[PDB]
């Protein structure tokens, strides 16, 4: 095996030009497509407050139309998912990554315009989920699509293919493109064996994909906090009993999300009209509260900024986190199209900003900025809930831009995978797919 | 880098005052910024400190709106506001900014300082006097002269001889404080062969009160 | 809050010479600074975090210590180190400076050099009469000084006033200066400056009548 | 399937005992990275001190420049030639063995003799990194730690060979992700799946960052300001720049395993031609880095020099041959270091060199030579090494010029696929199978 | 975000002048900087671009010395020193900070522009003088005012009424050049029931002079 | 350097008209701009990159073209878009703008008020008499000033002057001069400003009298 390896050696990084080439064009479609829901969504997120400035007298007749408008939405999205295909409610990563290990179907013929159109209408009615769900999964469609459109045959254009998608998936999410590239070889891939995912190709796929996002969303970041202060070496510890906070608080969110597809599932017991109309139940409870409240709804992106520069209470932020912990699980648990990775850094921040303040008056001699507490905690329930610190912290890093916040950031998101792992939670990524593997057994 | 502050003098008891701070040679904001004063021939005591985003002002152990600290970041520039001044303030007051190694903080780089005077007491001139040696005392190898500035208020003076080009052997003691009045008087040791045979001036200023003042020490005739 | 006291206040040393001064918590520190200020001067940082040289420091100084006790050393003391020495915590807030060490350069002994001054006439076209004597370049700082009013001990309006020890000889200079009023002065005749110093055991005196 | 649901339910499940030496391996690490890095500051401080107590007769410091770097690298190849010719070179190459099981871990040997080998090679100011000592001597700690305490199994043996590799690398460049992200790119059983534990190897490099940060914070060791942005009809240009390190990389491949050859035969294998060869390299570096220490050096000092542009088009293209030459020279003749650093230093040179023909070329474009200096920089490393992620990571980790990373990633990934179809091969892949197949043969 | 250049007035033909451009509001570092000139009724003219740190900076075909575009960053600053001024120089002056789409470059914020006027004549303050109507004025609804500025040189001036509280219902008509000298004037409808009730003032304000008159229009008695 | 030309020098539309300037370059230019200078104001850059609108134009304005030919297009035009607009590209260095065309309104009738002002008694005081008669906010801009010193008709020193368009109401104003010497105009009584304009057939007429 020894010669099996000076043979290998030899012959290593060397990806088909086809397989490269095709990665390309994955990018570029999926890019443009998530740029394209990207711009959907915002549409209605911007015709229903068109609405309510049509109806903003009459206060209860605006908190109806607000709900109405994000039930209507919602119920078109649950409808358009429990009609034509099932695989893409909820997040999608999931999916994902049983395809990659052969255990799930790709049928982007039915997914893509489900999860789009369906996505649109659950994120675009201002419901608390990500726009990574739709667009990782929709981003390996687009990669299986043209797999099949172009017959590419084999293991690893059937692997890379559908991993590039995934991965431009996330970085026109994010405007992040090494936290995509991270993310696969992290986590998308087949954690227990080796697999053909060309690196090389990845990358390829999300450049194009980035590039897309920046031709239609220059000038304007996701998340703008300016840089923050320094943290100085005797500050480190407390970064750590932050990350420990976030260790112990992952797992305890794994069951709430878990178990709360459960309770949600008697609700509707499986009925696509029990389903549909709780749906939009919910959807427009996030209308209503993205006008009475807007930092409990929503995708979260928002009150991100707003916290880092601790503009926020401590009551405020307390309340902020309940309601959108309640919010995020109803949301999610519901089995809505969309993703948890966005909702998830907003916690992150609402939680760090808080732990950020009671250190500032604790340490007046630490000169604290409760600010980098605060972007320390963004990518920790990231490492603590999905357990993908790699991903969270360079997540973070390619968001928010404080790359002197390095290492407060990597000890916080060890101490939440760490202690994750101590208290016997598991990669809530693995732990859905694992339940969908499993009940699919679980009926022969 | 310089902090150079500006604003202390002379206030009256119970009144308040503006020192402010002025800031070149670095980025002033990232920085904390830091008021430490001085009373006179004592130790240093720190009043307080501001953050660059000036949310955080942290005073010393102190009464509710004695000191008020801000920055003007725009104008690269630290205030400190003392109120209801009393005899205890009179001090020397540095501004500083802050940095740290480990984390445990450190000020920086220091100011050159103003000096608060709290007093009731009135500005007033000083009288200059020349100080000859008498009709009783032998020109040996040195010959010392001099000049009293007695009378004035409040401090400094500034005393130099010859224009100042008489550097060497000179002594100008610290003013004393008597019934609301400094007294000070500085002595120059001129050769034997360098006087009378040559001028000795003494040029005494005290721009508090606008005085500026040359003393010619004549020999006892 | 802490309470920082640094032990020797006044201290003085040779040229070439290991100099040690202490600053004892009055509870528990960690890595604190050492600020040096010369006479007239900002205080400028020259130790922080219990023992590193900041930029400029010639390395003959250095500290150390932990806990509740801390300390700078010189070995080979040059001129230009004689100052006052400020430690400083800020592992506990509110941060607190020390009493402050003042060193100061050791020296052979130097006896006074006295200089008596007549009330200038000016002054008396007031109605003030001020006798200035100075004690000029002396090592130690100790002095005594008396005056003699008509070869008669005098006490009352007498003020006395030390210079900061010198960088152009590291000696004192002293000026006491009597001050009466014109009538005051008048009916008397004999003015004797008496200066009592360690270089001797009989008093430099200088005088002068006014006949 | 059942068994994957299984593997799911009980991923990311490291033994404590794993996790807990991890740090400790990190911790050692960091300490001796720390150690060594002061000592070739030392050394190289020494060497200064002499030049000034001979600063007059011109050609008797050149004589002692020449001297003091001759015998410290004889002193370094002779460490290595006599106790453990493997750690000679870099040592990654041997490490990445090493996680194959293909080659041993002979601590015992390597650490004392890479250690002061490097302190002789780098304090002599050769063109070396640091890299390779505290890469290799990383790993050897991680198998150090496994003995010493007895760990069993094979996640145990990979898992701390790795993060002491990882922790190496990471306080080499104050770099902890560059560190991570090397193991899971470049250092892996690159063909087979592998017990590596990530969890554990982040312990680790975070452990050895605490330690260099203790030792050296407030000083970066690549400073260069926050540069301008990059347009996106700009971008292509990027591109081209990445094609021409695509095409360079596998040619200067060529030359670093050629130059072992060609420096072979001057000693034959014999270890009196080889530390006597070795000191004359040696004694040039010292003397270089006196009447051009660009040419010399680990490439440190020239690169914010470089990216502010205050070099020409002569001197960037007369820095960019020496170095080559002195890059090889160095690496070639198997002396321990890395050639991690100098591949970044002559990245930033030639990247440099681009922008100013960029800057003229296109005023319309509104350049900055130095954005393509930041792009170039990790180029080498993605075009001579095949690790463009590690590169990119690297480099945004020292520079923190995020808003270049486009850019960045698009010259490397220029860089990686022109390299492939120009028949190069990672040049540490190329090694391990020349000394795996020059062992079997 | 304001850029706000001044410096601009006469010159001499063949002599030299410096303008300059004070910015706040943006980080006055990062950004490119640029100088358009435009004479009087005419297009826009590129005079020169320079980057942050002033290490490009290129100019339009212009000569040696022509132009010279500095800048301070330390005062977040824009120089532009024209020498050798023929009358083509005679124009208007806008700083503007430079900035990009896509990555074809445009003129992004713009400044108020200053005015530079190259001519032998010599700087005169206006005379303003209170335009009422005649003791046999019908006033209906809404009283006209003004009041008439002549005797100036260079251009321009600035009229405003009542400190500009007054904004709706003004003309100011162009300055006609006569004699070389200047005249213009502006008017001011005002509702009947607001004069002579009330206080009407117009604001003369001549920069190239440093000169403000203020004349109150005062009723005909 | 582009050459860039720019279609109408002068355009007059009426608001709701759909109304397009051009751009025409000499050789290839890609992601033009265009600048919005209202009357006595620093331009504003008003689209960019050939299509894009600055934040806060109004949707009205387009624009679109490439190569050669570029256009600005305003769909239903308003009243407050009265400016000149400037093109200008960066595709090519340097960077050269266009030669402006300058939108007009075309609006409905609009009588002018008419004002005359006595020369006042300070510019007496300086052997002046400045006869002031505004014409205020009428469309068309052509409009007939007739000065009448003592019915007799005067044209010596009379000077006119017209502002631009208006923004919001699209009305002209005109200024009217007669400037004399101080005897000049008290050697005579009765003043008159005579308009005529396209509203009214018989002119609009103001006069004082100095008496
Ligand atoms: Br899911
Ligand atoms: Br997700
Ligand atoms: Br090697
Ligand atoms: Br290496």
């Amino acid at each position: 095996r020894r010669r099996q390896l000076i043979r290998q050696l030899l012959e290593r990084d060397k990806t088909p030009l086809a397989i490269l080439f095709m990665a390309a064009v994955v990018g570029t479609l999926v890019g443009l497509a998530a740029v394209a829901f990207d711009k959907g969504v915002a549409w209605l997120q911007n015709q229903r407050m068109g609405a309510l400035v049509h109806t903003a007298d009459n206060y209860p007749l605006l908190l109806t139309v607000a709900f109405l408008c994000s039930a209507v939405l919602a119920m078109f999205g649950y409808f358009l998912v429990r009609k034509y295909a099932p695989e893409a409610g909820g997040s999608g990563i999931p999916e994902i990554e049983g395809a990659l290990e052969d255990q799930r179907p790709v049928r982007w013929w039915r997914v893509l315009p489900v999860k789009f159109f369906g996505g649109l209408g659950t994120l675009g009615g201002g419901m608390v989920l990500g726009r990574e769900g739709p667009t990782v999964q929709i981003g390996g469609n687009i990669g299986r699509m043209v797999l099949d459109i172009f017959r590419l045959k084999g293991d690893e254009a059937r692997h890379t293919l559908l991993a590039t998608g995934a991965a431009a998936g996330l970085a026109a999410a994010f405007n992040a493109p090494l936290a995509g590239i991270l993310f696969i070889i992290e986590e998308m891939r087949p954690q227990f064996r080796y697999t053909l995912i060309s690196i090389k190709a990845v990358f390829i796929g999300v450049i194009m994909s980035t590039i897309m996002y920046r031709i239609f969303n220059h000038e304007v970041a996701l998340i703008d906090v300016g840089k923050l202060s320094d943290a100085p070496l005797n500050t480190l510890w407390l970064y750590l009993i932050l990350g420990i906070i976030f260790g112990i608080f992952g797992p305890i969110f794994n069951k709430w999300v878990l178990g709360m597809q459960d309770l949600l599932h008697r609700v509707h017991g499986g009925n696509i009209t029990k389903w549909v109309l709780m749906g939009g139940a919910i959807g427009g409870l996030c209308g209503l509260l993205g006008f009475v409240a807007p930092a409990t709804s929503g995708g979260g992106f928002n009150l991100i900024p707003i916290a880092t520069a601790g503009n926020f209470s401590m009551g405020m932020l307390v309340f902020i986190f309940v309601a959108r912990v309640i919010t995020t699980l109803l949301c999610f648990s519901s089995g809505a199209p969309g993703g948890i990775f966005a909702p998830m850094l907003a916690l992150g921040t609402v939680l760090g900003t808080a732990f950020g303040m009671v250190a500032v008056e604790l340490f007046p001699q630490y000169h604290l900025e409760a600010g980098t507490f605060a972007i320390a905690g963004m990518g920790a329930l990231l490492a603590a809930s999905i357990r993908a610190p790699l991903t969270g912290i360079i997540l973070v890093l390619e968001m928010t831009d404080n790359y002197q916040l390095i290492l407060p950031m990597i000890i916080t998101g060890l101490g939440a995978t760490l202690l994750a792992q101590f208290t016997g939670g598991k990669p809530l990524f693995s732990a859905i797919l694992a339940r969908t593997l499993a009940k699919q057994e679980a009926e022969q | 880098v310089r902090l150079l502050e500006s604003g202390g003098g002379l206030v009256q008891p119970g009144g308040s005052l503006k020192l402010s701070c002025a800031a070149s040679g670095f980025d002033y904001s990232r920085y904390w910024m830091s008021w430490v004063r001085q009373a006179p021939g004592k130790g240093l005591k720190w009043i307080g400190e501001i953050n660059p985003v000036s949310s955080t002002i942290n005073y010393t152990p102190s009464l509710k709106d004695k000191f008020i600290i801000s920055r003007d970041n725009a104008k690269d520039t630290l205030y400190l506001q003392i109120s209801k001044v009393r005899s205890e303030d009179t001090a020397l007051y540095y501004c500083a900014r802050l940095y740290y190694g480990y984390g445990y903080w450190y000020f920086d780089v220091w100011g050159a300082g103003t000096t608060v005077t709290v007093s009731s007491a009135k500005t007033t001139p000083p009288s200059v006097y020349p100080l000859a040696p008498g009709s009783a005392a032998a020109a040996a190898s040195m010959v010392t002269l001099g000049c009293l500035v007695k009378g004035y208020f409040p401090e400094p003076v500034t005393v130099t001889w010859n224009s100042g080009s008489l550097a060497a052997g000179v002594h100008t003691f610290p003013a004393v404080l008597q019934a609301a009045l400094y007294t000070l008087s500085s002595s120059v040791t001129v050769p034997s062969s360098s006087w009378p045979s040559e001028t000795v001036t003494c040029n005494v200023a005290h721009p508090a009160s606008s005085t500026k003042v040359d003393k010619k020490i004549v020999p006892r005739a | 809050d802490i309470v920082l006291t640094q032990s020797p206040a006044i201290m003085s040393a040779a040229p070439g010479d290991k100099v040690t001064m202490t600053c004892s918590a009055s509870s528990s520190v960690s890595y604190i600074h050492w600020y040096q200020q010369k006479s007239g001067t900002s205080p400028k940082r020259w130790i922080y975090d219990t023992s590193k040289l900041t930029s400029g420091v010639p390395v003959r100084f250095s500290g150390s210590g932990s806990g509740t006790s801390y300390s700078l050393t010189i070995n080979t003391m040059e001129a230009e180190d004689a100052a006052t020495y400020y430690c400083q915590q800020w592992s506990s807030h509110p941060q607190t400076f020390g009493g402050g060490t003042k060193l100061e350069i050791l020296r052979a002994d130097a006896a006074p050099t006295v200089s008596i001054f007549p009330p200038s006439s000016e002054q008396l076209t007031s109605g003030g009469a001020s006798v200035v004597c100075f004690l000029n370049n002396f090592y130690p700082k100790d002095i005594n000084v008396k005056w003699k009013i008509d070869g008669s001990e005098r006490q009352n309006g007498v003020l006395n006033s030390w210079t900061d020890q010198d960088s152009k000889d590291s000696t004192y200079s002293m000026s006491s200066t009597l001050t009466l009023t014109k009538d005051e002065y008048e009916r008397h005749n004999s003015y004797t400056c008496e200066a009592t110093h360690k270089t001797s055991t009989s008093p430099i005196v200088k005088s002068f009548n006014r006949a």
